[PDB]
């Protein structure tokens, strides 16, 4: 095939990155994100990105999906910031929640200039990096969750 | 304001509203005209009257080849199925990767100039399926009625140099089943008869785990045979055609194509990606589309990719039960997000820039 004659000729370009960077400017949840070392968490709630209060960080509803931004100083420079972005998928989260969490993880990555490294964290399969984010006994799974944003077609 | 999501497959229209968990309209992407040469029928009703019609598909191998008939399909989707006024609804369309650029240019032109939609976007099908699976990294094998293609995606970006495409999919498999059923003395020839054989294929075919062993099993006794009742009431029997037909996906030389089979194209696509992400792709093969619904296909894919890959490679085939609708569902999710809608083409932008703007907005 001739990529250049095709509908994927503009994938992988500066233009693609520019358009997606602009789109990420229209999400209120990212404003002020990633400005200091620490952990910031949002939950998908009927397609919206909703902050989780710091007092609840580490407690996750099994029925829900989340975005967890870990901001840290890299080895290369103690005064700069680097990022791991984890999206956490509860065992009982619905398809709309997991898909929104995945898409909005990419968007937050875009917002932060591509710098975050992405991690998909399914309940019970969490990475060593994810387990390391929370103090001893800090990671707790809660029963239930918020309702799906999908309308069910009968 | 509710966006429309329309996944125009080569064989089926899947259409509905963003935020629904399934498409509300699913019907054949066909226009029927009198077989004897009121003017035409579309979709389900063409199928219903197929006894007196010749059926034509405006999409072939994922590409619109009859634009007048595709206009009839879209008109039917909006006004007769969904019963909406398109000028009231932002519309998300879809496309297989590696289509010629003019396909989405003309999609854009018709949506704005004929249907007066307020906004639209053309999405890459395989990317929608990946998000429907809740992933940002993986390699999607999407196979519908028209195209089989492999799209590796890393951290939300498709890797265009590694995308693979085979213009061999469900319709070719139906045609091949029609052909090999002649060996039993059955004669399926007409466009209407193609639809009967398509149904036989969907109901009775499967992918053998070991093709040569299965051919031997089929010759040793009738244990694999199945019966099928034709619309006229005649009952036919089919045997090794059940698995010879989808074997073509693994052996395209069954229909005279020199191409790599779907296991080899998947492997080749992964091998075109940077080595450090290949383990993630091998552990996240996501199947998408109706031609991935054969019983046994995931197990066969697992076996064949294991034979090609490094001996310690962890390999996983993800086969969502809803994967006939994964593309549509991914579109329903993304079209429910205001930031994704921010990227859509507005009618004013189309008025000022024309069809070329689709390449600067839709990724
Ligand atoms: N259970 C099944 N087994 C094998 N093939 C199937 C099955 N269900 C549907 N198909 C085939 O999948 C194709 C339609 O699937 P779909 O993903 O809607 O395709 P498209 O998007 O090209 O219209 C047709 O070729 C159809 O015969
Ligand atoms: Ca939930
Ligand atoms: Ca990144
Ligand atoms: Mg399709």
């Amino acid at each position: 095939y001739n990529i250049a004659d095709s509908n994927i000729a503009n994938l992988g370009t500066e233009l693609e990155k520019k358009v997606k960077l602009e789109a990420s400017q229209h999400e209120d949840a990212w404003k002020g994100a990633g400005k200091q070392v620490g952990v910031e968490i949002w939950r998908i709630q009927q397609f919206k990105v909703v902050p989780v209060p710091k007092k609840h960080h580490g407690s996750f509803y099994t029925g829900d999906s989340y975005i967890v931004l870990s901001t840290y100083h890299p080895k290369t420079n103690p005064d700069k910031l680097a990022y791991d972005v984890h999206f956490w998928l509860g065992a009982f989260t619905t398809q709309d929640e997991a898909g929104t969490a995945a898409y909005k993880t990419v968007e937050l990555d875009d917002y932060l200039g591509g710098l975050p490294v992405q991690y998909r964290e399914v309940q019970g399969y969490e990475s060593e990096r994810f387990l390391s984010l929370f103090p001893k006994g800090g990671l707790r799974i809660l029963d239930g969750g918020v309702e799906t944003g999908f309308h069910h077609v009968e | 304001t509710t966006a429309l999501v329309c996944d125009n497959g080569s064989g089926l229209v899947k259409a509905g509203f963003a935020g629904d968990d399934a498409p509300r309209a699913v019907f054949p992407s066909i226009v029927g005209r009198p077989r004897h040469q009121k003017d035409s029928y579309v979709g389900d009703e063409a199928q219903s009257k197929r006894g007196i019609l010749t059926l034509k598909y405006p999409i072939e191998h994922g590409i619109i080849t009859n634009w007048d008939d595709m206009e009839k399909i879209w008109h039917h989707t909006f006004y007769n199925e969904l019963r909406v006024a398109p000028e009231e609804h932002p519309t998300l369309l879809t496309e297989a990767a590696l289509n010629p650029k003019a396909n989405r240019e003309k999609m854009t032109q018709i949506m704005f100039e004929t249907f007066n939609v307020p906004a639209m976007y053309v999405a890459i099908q395989a990317v929608l399926s990946l998000y429907a699976s809740g992933r940002t990294t993986g390699i999607v094998l999407d196979s519908g009625d028209g195209v089989t293609h492999n799209v590796p995606i890393y951290e939300g970006y498709a890797l265009p140099h590694a995308i693979m495409r085979l213009d061999l999919a469900g319709r070719d498999l139906t045609d091949y089943l029609m052909k090999i059923l002649t060996e039993r003395g059955y004669s399926f020839v007409t466009t209407a008869e193609r639809e009967i054989v398509r149904d036989i294929k969907e109901k009775l075919c499967y992918v053998a785990l070991d093709f040569e062993n299965e051919m031997a099993t089929a010759a040793s006794s009738s244990s694999l045979e199945k019966s099928y009742e034709l619309p006229d009431g005649q009952v036919i029997t089919i045997g090794n055609e059940r698995f010879r037909c989808p074997e073509t996906l693994f052996q395209p030389s069954f229909i005279g194509m020199e191409s790599a089979g779907i296991h080899e194209t998947t492997y080749n696509s992964i091998m075109k990606c940077d080595i450090d992400i290949r383990k993630d792709l091998y552990a996240n093969n996501v199947l998408s589309g109706g031609t991935t619904m054969y019983p046994g296909i995931a197990d066969r894919m697992q076996k064949e990719i294991t034979a090609l890959a490094p001996s310690t490679m962890k390999i996983k085939i993800i086969a969502p039960p809803e994967r006939k609708y994964s593309v549509w569902i991914g579109g329903s999710i993304l079209a429910s997000l205001s930031t994704f809608q921010q990227m859509w083409i507005s009618k004013q932008e189309y008025d000022e820039a024309g069809p070329s703007i689709v390449h600067r907005k839709c990724f």
